[PDB]
C-alpha cells in the first residue's frame, strides 16, 4: 500500500507527519518491514525528504498515482 | 367696504393748472405696505410734486401720506417712476412688521400719496392703476401688505373718472 | 462536547463581494493535535475561491511549509492538509480557534440564497503522538444577499422656507438647502420636496451638530442629534424652517440685505437687473412683495432660531 507509512491500512496525514519524523530520525522506527516499504513512495531505493516531498503532494492530491 | 382709491380733486382746468390726485385706502386689515403702478399720458399731464411744482423724477417719491409715519418700525420709500412714458411706480412698508403686529393696533385706513398732474393740454384724459410686468399676481397695478408679510387681497380698487377737456 | 471537532464557519454578502469562511478546531487536547486532512466542498458557480489563509492555530514561523490547500473548481473542492512540519512536535496545534480562513469573492451572477461548504471527505487528525483521535465534523456556507449593507445609519428630515410661494415654484423654493454634519465631509441637499438624507453616518451618541445652509438664507445650526441608528430630524408635516434674508452673507437680516434687492427693484426674468436668487418667490419679478418676506425677520440673527 505505497504510502502508509504506519502501516494501518489507510494513507493518510498521518502517514506524513511520522515519515517527516522519521526522515528526521526523532522517532527510530516504523512500525513493520511493510511500513518501510510503503514509505518508499518513488521506488528508489532510499527513504528521504523526496518521500515526504511526494507523499505531501499525493495527498493534496496534486499526484494522481502514488508508485511513480 | 375695502378698497384703495385714487381721487381727483377738480373735474376740469386750465393748461398749466395742477390737478391734486389723491391715493387712500380704507379698511386693509392689518395694512403694513403698498406698491402701486399709476399710468397716465405724458403729453397731457405730467407728474409734479403738488407743492413745488417740480417734475417728478425716476426716484421720486410722492408725498402726503398719513398712515405708516411710526418710525419704531422701520419705513422705507422706493420709487421707480417713468414719467416719460406716463408710469409713476412706487413703494412702502414698515420694516419690523413683528414690532408693529406685536403692539395690535392697526393703521387700518388713510391717505398714501398725493401726486400733482399739471396740465399740458386741453384734450380728455385718464390715469388708471394699472397691471405691470414688474408685478405680477398683483390687483390692477396694486398690492397690498400686512404685519405678517403677506399680501391682502379682496379689496375693491377704485379708478378715477375720466378727466374732461 | 470535550471532543474534537473540525468547524466550517459561515458569512454573508452581495454577489461580487469578498467573503471570509472561518475553519475552526474546537477540542483540542492537552497532548496537542500533529496532523490532519480533509476534502471540503462547495459550489464555483456561486463562490470563486481567491485563497486559503492558515490560521492562526497554525503555529510554524513560516505556515506554509506545515499547512497546504489545493483548490479543484472543476471537481468541486478544496483539499486540505497539515502536518506539523518542525518533525519534533513542536508546531502541533494546541489551542482551540480558527484552522483555515477560507477567502471567496461571490461570483456576480450567483443566485440569492444558501450556498453550502461542507466536509465532504475526511482522512484523519491525530494528536502529538500520532494517535488519531475522533472527530465531528459542521457544516456551514454563504448566504448570498441582495441586502446591501451599509457605511452606518441614515440622518435625515424635512426643511421648509418660512414664505409664502405658489406651488408650481416649490420645485425650486425647496430644493437646494445644504445640510451638513459639521466636524465631517458628510452632507446632503434637498430635493424637489424639501427632503434631505444624509447616508452612511458613524454611530454617535454623543449627537452631531447639523448646519443647514443656502445662499440667500440664515444659515440654522442643529445641535445634539444623537445618532444610535437611522435618524430622522423633522417630519414632512413639521419641516425645519429656513428664514430667507440673509443676502450679504453675516449672520443678520438687516438693512444692508434688503439694500441689495432694491437694487434690483422692479427688474424682470430678463431684464438684466435681473437675478433669480433675489427674486424671493420666484414669481418673475424683484418687488416689494420679495421685500417683505425678507421682513418677516428683520432683525434676526442664526442664534434667533429655536434649538430643538
Ligand atoms: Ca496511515
Ligand atoms: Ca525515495
Ligand atoms: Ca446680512
Ligand atoms: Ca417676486
Amino acid at each position: 500500500h505505497m504510502g502508509d507509512v504506519n502501516d494501518d491500512g489507510k494513507v493518510n496525514s498521518t502517514d506524513l507527519t511520522l515519515l517527516k519524523r522519521y526522515v528526521l530520525k526523532a522517532v527510530s522506527t516504523l512500525p513493520s518491514s511493510k511500513a518501510e516499504k510503503n514509505a518508499d513512495v518513488n521506488r528508489d531505493g532510499r527513504v528521504n525528504s523526496s518521500d515526504v516531498t511526494i507523499l505531501s503532494r499525493y495527498l493534496i492530491r496534486v499526484i494522481e498515482k502514488l508508485p511513480i | 367696504a375695502s378698497s384703495i382709491e385714487l381721487k381727483f380733486d377738480r373735474n376740469k382746468g386750465e393748461v398749466g393748472d395742477i390737478l391734486i390726485g389723491t391715493v387712500r385706502i380704507n379698511n386693509i386689515k392689518n395694512f403694513a405696505g403698498f406698491q402701486v403702478n399709476i399710468v397716465y399720458d405724458p403729453k397731457v399731464l405730467m407728474a409734479v410734486d403738488p407743492e413745488t411744482g417740480k417734475e417728478f423724477t425716476s426716484s421720486t417719491f410722492p408725498p402726503g401720506r398719513t398712515v405708516l409715519k411710526n418710525n419704531a418700525y422701520g419705513p422705507i420709500q422706493i420709487a421707480d417712476n417713468d414719467p416719460e412714458k406716463g408710469i409713476l411706480n412706487f413703494a412702502l412698508a414698515y420694516s419690523y412688521i413683528a414690532g408693529y403686529k406685536e403692539t395690535g393696533v392697526a393703521e387700518e385706513s388713510g391717505i398714501i400719496a398725493k401726486i400733482g398732474f399739471k396740465i399740458l393740454q386741453k384734450k380728455s384724459t385718464a390715469v388708471k392703476f394699472q397691471d405691470t410686468l414688474s408685478m405680477p399676481g398683483a390687483i390692477s397695478g396694486t398690492q397690498l401688505f400686512d404685519w405678517d408679510g403677506e399680501v391682502i387681497t379682496g379689496y375693491e380698487v377704485i379708478q378715477p373718472d375720466v378727466l374732461s377737456l | 462536547p470535550n471532543k474534537l471537532t473540525l468547524k466550517i464557519g459561515r458569512a454573508e454578502g452581495r454577489p461580487g463581494d469578498t467573503v471570509e469562511i472561518p475553519v475552526n478546531l474546537y477540542g483540542v487536547p492537552q497532548k496537542g493535535i500533529a496532523s490532519g486532512d480533509f476534502v471540503v466542498s462547495y459550489d464555483p458557480n456561486v463562490l470563486e475561491i481567491i485563497e486559503i489563509e492558515p490560521g492562526e492555530l497554525i503555529v510554524d514561523p513560516n505556515p506554509t511549509k506545515s499547512f497546504d490547500t489545493a483548490v479543484y473548481p472543476d471537481r468541486k473542492m478544496i483539499v486540505f492538509l497539515f502536518a506539523e512540519d518542525s518533525g519534533t512536535g513542536a508546531y502541533a496545534i494546541t489551542e482551540d480557534g480558527v484552522f483555515a480562513t477560507i477567502v471567496a469573492k461571490v461570483k456576480e451572477g450567483a443566485p440569492e440564497g444558501f450556498s453550502a461548504i461542507e466536509i465532504s471527505e475526511f482522512g484523519a487528525f491525530a494528536d502529538n503522538d500520532l494517535v488519531e483521535v475522533e472527530t465531528d465534523l459542521i457544516n456551514g456556507g454563504v448566504l448570498v444577499t441582495n441586502k446591501p449593507v451599509i457605511e452606518g445609519y441614515k440622518v435625515s428630515g424635512y426643511i421648509l422656507p418660512d414664505f409664502s410661494f405658489d406651488a408650481t415654484v416649490a420645485p425650486l423654493v425647496k430644493a437646494g438647502f445644504k445640510v451638513e454634519i459639521v466636524g465631517t465631509e458628510l452632507y446632503a441637499v434637498t430635493d424637489a420636496n424639501g427632503y434631505f438624507e444624509i447616508t452612511g453616518v458613524p454611530a454617535n451618541a454623543s449627537g452631531y451638530t447639523l448646519k443647514i445652509s443656502r445662499a440667500t438664507y440664515l444659515d440654522r445650526v442643529i445641535a445634539n442629534v444623537v445618532v444610535t441608528g437611522d435618524t430622522s430630524v423633522s417630519t414632512s408635516q413639521a419641516p425645519i424652517m429656513m428664514w430667507v434674508g440673509d443676502i450679504v452673507k453675516d449672520n443678520s437680516i438687516n438693512l444692508l440685505d434688503v439694500a441689495e434687492v432694491i437694487r434690483c427693484f422692479n427688474a424682470t426674468k430678463g431684464s438684466a437687473n435681473y437675478v433669480e436668487e433675489l427674486d424671493i418667490n420666484r414669481n418673475g419679478a424683484i418687488n416689494m412683495q420679495d421685500i417683505m418676506i425678507v421682513h418677516k425677520h428683520f432683525g434676526a440673527t442664526s442664534s434667533d432660531y429655536d434649538a430643538q
